[PDB]
C-alpha cells in the first residue's frame, strides 16, 4: 500500500488518492507494459478505476 | 497505463495554518531554552 521516495524515512508513506502501488511488478492487475514498481515512486490508477 | 506519447474558505484556513505553525515554532524555540 505505502511507499518511500526520499532515501531517509521515517515511516513509509501511504500512496495518495488516485494512486496504487502493487505489491510486486508480476503481481498486478492494471500495469502498462513499459515499467516496473520498484518501490518508490506511486503509480497511477488507470481509467476506470 | 499508457501515458502520452510525447476562496472565504481557504484564505481564512491558510492563516489559521500559518499561524497554528507560528504557534508550534514559537512553543519549540522556548523549549530549548
Amino acid at each position: 500500500g505505502y511507499y518511500t521516495d526520499v532515501d531517509g524515512l521515517p515511516i513509509q508513506l501511504p500512496c495518495k488518492p488516485g494512486t496504487f502501488m502493487p505489491f510486486d511488478t508480476a503481481t498486478a492487475n492494471l500495469l502498462d507494459t513499459g515499467l516496473t514498481v520498484d518501490g518508490t515512486q506511486c503509480y497511477t490508477c488507470q481509467t476506470g478505476t | 497505463g499508457g501515458g502520452v506519447n510525447q476562496i472565504l474558505s481557504l484564505m481564512e484556513d491558510e492563516d489559521a495554518e500559518a499561524a497554528q505553525e507560528e504557534q508550534a515554532i514559537v512553543d519549540v524555540d522556548a523549549e530549548m531554552q
